[PDB]
């Protein structure tokens, strides 16, 4: 495909502050979304109908994300917890609590018995889904953890930081594998691995997107045109259809690039401020977007491709 | 924080 055509078919109002950050179920069936307004939302990714809030933390939620089996999901908050959730009852499992300034991002591993997080006091932790303990802390940065993303088995940890740096880590043993270093020392606002494992996408404040392989330490791709100088705006592969690289931008936009030929193949409009959060839906040709505070909003897009 | 800058340049 040539390029790509998705069309609004959704826009989700609820949240009652900027939202931070929407993710799809594994199975397809849900979007959850996150907020500034310190709850997390549950929608139907297909129908675009609010299913339920779930609430408890005590400040802002700067990220969620869902556990394998579709029904756990952690939160990411300011009040320098993570809770896991029961998305079926709405209810708090348990509270993740270590971390001595806000939370910024998480994610389960792939077997989803671990959870990582990153966060302002510059570290990364390792934490017992089961028992709810923080099972390591790496002294992974020297300024905030922008994120952290598991690799296709959870045998590897990337963060990325304000610091400059992305990091390689090993999971079992929470030694750091790789630093990605550039001379020029953008800060990092964004990073995961590729879909393959093989890959990292890094996102930096001077309005590029970057993959890299990182074991050669070798930069193959670059995206630009979009507008990334001020948040952690999150970054996707999509492949379900064509493959292409997803992302928000602060002009309001969602972008769509070629992967290969990092060419601009779609930019999507309606939203009314930052695009914050992008994410592509696991197995259909759909994107969940969402905006920052004069929006409030996350709009859900199709295409044939 | 996310939906905040606390970036530096």
């Amino acid at each position: 495909p040539v390029k790509p055509n998705y069309a609004l078919k959704f826009t989700l109002a609820g949240h009652t502050k900027a939202v931070s950050s929407v993710k799809f179920s594994p199975n397809g069936e849900w979007l959850a979304s996150s907020s500034a307004d310190k709850l997390i939302k549950i929608w139907g990714a297909y129908d675009g109908k609010f299913e339920k809030t779930i609430s408890g933390h005590k400040l802002g939620i700067s990220d969620v994300a869902w556990s394998s089996d579709s029904n756990l999901l952690v939160s990411a908050s300011d009040d320098k917890t993570l809770k896991i959730w029961d998305v079926s009852s709405g209810k708090c499992l348990k509270t993740l609590k270590g971390h001595s300034n806000y939370v910024f991002c998480c994610n389960f591993n792939p077997q989803s018995n671990l959870i990582v997080s990153g966060s302002f006091d510059e570290s990364v932790r390792i934490w017992d889904v089961k028992t709810g303990k923080c099972l390591k802390t790496l002294p992974a940065h020297s300024d905030p953890v922008s994120a952290v993303h598991f690799n296709r088995d959870g045998s590897l940890i990337v963060s990325s930081s304000y610091d400059g740096l992305c990091r390689i880590w090993d999971t079992a043993s929470g030694q750091c594998l790789k630093t990605l270093i550039d001379d020029d020392n953008p800060p990092v606002s964004f990073v995961k691995f590729s879909p393959n494992g093989k890959y990292i996408l890094a996102a930096t404040l001077d309005n590029t997107l970057k993959l890299w392989d990182y074991s050669k330490g070798k930069c193959l791709k670059t995206y630009t045109g979009h507008k990334n100088e001020k948040y952690c705006i999150f970054a996707n592969f999509s492949v379900t259809g064509g493959k292409w690289i997803v992302s928000g931008s602060e002009d309001n936009l969602v972008y769509i690039w070629n992967l290969q030929t990092k060419e601009i193949v779609q930019k999507l409009q309606g939203h009314t401020d930052v695009v914050i959060s992008t994410a592509c839906h696991p197995t259909e040709n759909i994107i969940a977007s969402a905006a920052l505070e004069n929006d409030k909003t996350i709009k859900l897009w199709k295409s044939d491709c | 924080a996310r939906t905040k800058q606390t970036a530096r340049k």
